[PDB]
């Protein structure tokens, strides 16, 4: 009904925050949470596991359907 | 009322009351010991004019059936001078009739709000509603009409 009048601006978007969040803690830096794998100063982050730099670089390049940014809708 | 008629009326077989109106479900004996269950209410309107399930007198069937048909009959004439009153001060018949082929015929203006005034598109000469397609402008401009008035 907002769209409908004209007035696409008061239309309820709410943003996907807790997903987003869980998206970062994968390491996903593209919303800034810096939360977990997203945060080089985390612990977790620094373990020398041989997985972290193939899966950052493939979390963190929006070319592929890993992880997709998501929006209210 | 009789002129040597066939015409044969009861001069009063219902009084006048409003106390029935305090008793929803006064038509069905059914009904009138009160609701018990939901599907109390919902018959409530499914035999409101089953005339026959109220009372097995074919007469007052008849009479209720002639009296419903004459409310029904200002029910159509209030609906039909809603048009003509909406058509009077609240459509652009004048501006239509003036030139109707570069007007859409409109009426029903809507009250700017929430958005909603948007609907109250431009048709012509300035005027601004809802483009209607009952077709009354052509109906009245048929019969002759001249003014609003
Ligand atoms: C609040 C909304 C609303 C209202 C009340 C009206 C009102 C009206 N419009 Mg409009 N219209 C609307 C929305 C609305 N419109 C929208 C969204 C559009 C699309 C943009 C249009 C487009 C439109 C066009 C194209 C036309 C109209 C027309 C009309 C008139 C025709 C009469 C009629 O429809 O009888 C009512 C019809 C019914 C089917 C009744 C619906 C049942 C109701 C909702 C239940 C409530 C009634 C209540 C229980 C009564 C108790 C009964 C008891 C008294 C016995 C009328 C005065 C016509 C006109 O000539 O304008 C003057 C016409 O051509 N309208
Ligand atoms: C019982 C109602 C209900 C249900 C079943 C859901 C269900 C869901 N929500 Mg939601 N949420 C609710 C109420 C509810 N929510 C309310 C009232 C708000 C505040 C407006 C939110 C705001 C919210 C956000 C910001 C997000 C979700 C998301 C989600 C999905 C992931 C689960 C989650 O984030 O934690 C569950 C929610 C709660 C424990 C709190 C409400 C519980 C009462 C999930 C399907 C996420 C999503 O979009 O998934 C992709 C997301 O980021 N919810
Ligand atoms: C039956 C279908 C279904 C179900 C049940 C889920 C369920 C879930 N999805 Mg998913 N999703 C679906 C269809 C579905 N999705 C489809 C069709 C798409 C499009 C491809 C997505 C794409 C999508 C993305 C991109 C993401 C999710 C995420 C999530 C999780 C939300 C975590 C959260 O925010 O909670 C809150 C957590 C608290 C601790 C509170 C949740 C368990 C998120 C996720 O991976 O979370 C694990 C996320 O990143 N979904
Ligand atoms: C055009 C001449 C004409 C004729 C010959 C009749 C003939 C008749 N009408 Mg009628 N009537 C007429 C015009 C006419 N009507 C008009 C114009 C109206 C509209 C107001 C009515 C409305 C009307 C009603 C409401 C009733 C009758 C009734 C009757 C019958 C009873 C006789 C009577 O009413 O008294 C004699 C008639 C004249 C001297 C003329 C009768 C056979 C009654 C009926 O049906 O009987 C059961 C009845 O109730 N008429
Ligand atoms: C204010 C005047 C008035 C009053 C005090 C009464 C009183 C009564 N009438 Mg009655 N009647 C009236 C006018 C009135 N009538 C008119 C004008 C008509 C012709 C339509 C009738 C035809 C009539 C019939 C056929 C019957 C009664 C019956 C009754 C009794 C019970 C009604 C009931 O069950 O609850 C009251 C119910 C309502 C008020 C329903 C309201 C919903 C209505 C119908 C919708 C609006 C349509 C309306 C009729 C016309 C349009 C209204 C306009 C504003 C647009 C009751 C004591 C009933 C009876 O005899 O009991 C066994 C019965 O069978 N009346
Ligand atoms: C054109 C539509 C229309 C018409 C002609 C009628 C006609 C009638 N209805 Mg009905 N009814 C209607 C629509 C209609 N109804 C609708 C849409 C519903 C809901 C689905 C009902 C539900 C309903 C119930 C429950 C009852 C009636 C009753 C009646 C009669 C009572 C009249 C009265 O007491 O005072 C006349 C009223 C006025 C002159 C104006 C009142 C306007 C209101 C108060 C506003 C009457 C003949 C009552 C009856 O007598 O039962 C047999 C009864 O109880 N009606
Ligand atoms: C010759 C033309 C005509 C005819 C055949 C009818 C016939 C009828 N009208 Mg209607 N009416 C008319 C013109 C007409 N109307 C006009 C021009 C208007 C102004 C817009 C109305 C507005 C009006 C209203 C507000 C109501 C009626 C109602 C009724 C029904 C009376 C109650 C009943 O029978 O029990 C019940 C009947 C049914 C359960 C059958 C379902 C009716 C379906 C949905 C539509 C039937 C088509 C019908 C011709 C269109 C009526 C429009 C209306 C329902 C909005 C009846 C079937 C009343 C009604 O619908 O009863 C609840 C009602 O409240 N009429
Ligand atoms: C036949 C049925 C019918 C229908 C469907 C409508 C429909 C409508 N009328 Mg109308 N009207 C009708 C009969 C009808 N009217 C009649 C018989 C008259 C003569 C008394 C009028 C005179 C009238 C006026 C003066 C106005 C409307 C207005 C309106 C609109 C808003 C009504 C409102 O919110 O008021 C208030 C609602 C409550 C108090 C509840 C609406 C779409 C208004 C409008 O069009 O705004 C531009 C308005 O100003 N109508
Ligand atoms: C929350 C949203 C919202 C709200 C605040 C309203 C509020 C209102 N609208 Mg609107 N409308 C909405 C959504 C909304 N509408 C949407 C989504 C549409 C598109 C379908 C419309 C299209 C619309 C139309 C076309 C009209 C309204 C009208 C009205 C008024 C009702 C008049 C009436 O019918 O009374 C009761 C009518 C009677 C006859 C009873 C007396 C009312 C103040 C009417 C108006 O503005 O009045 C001039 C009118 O004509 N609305």
């Amino acid at each position: 009904v907002v769209v409908a009048f004209g007035t696409p601006e008061k239309q309820i978007l709410i943003e996907p925050v807790f997903a987003q969040w869980i998206q970062a803690t994968s390491g996903k830096a593209l919303y800034g949470f810096d939360v977990l794998l997203s945060n080089p100063d985390s612990i977790a982050s620094t373990t020398g596991a041989a997985w972290l730099p193939g899966w950052l670089d493939a979390i963190n390049s929006g070319t592929n359907s890993l992880f997709l940014t998501i929006g209210p809708g | 009322r009789e002129a040597k008629a066939k015409v044969s009326v009861d001069n009063n077989p219902v009084p006048t009351s409003f106390e029935k109106w305090g008793k929803p479900g006064h038509f069905d004996r059914t009904l009138a010991r009160g609701p018990k269950t939901t599907t109390w209410i919902w018959n409530l309107h499914a035999n409101a004019h089953d005339f026959d399930s109220q009372t097995s007198d074919l007469e007052d069937v008849s009479r209720k059936i002639f009296s419903a048909h004459f409310g029904h009959l200002a029910v159509v004439f209030v609906w039909l001078s809603g048009m003509y009153f909406h058509g009077a001060k609240f459509s652009n018949y004048e501006g239509w009739l003036a030139d109707p082929t570069h007007i859409k015929p409109s009426a029903q203006v809507v009250w700017p709000i929430v958005g909603q005034g948007i609907l109250n598109g431009d048709v012509g000469g300035g005027f601004h509603g809802i483009q209607i397609t009952s077709g009354l402008f052509y109906l009245w401009r048929a019969s002759g009409f001249t003014d609003s008035y």
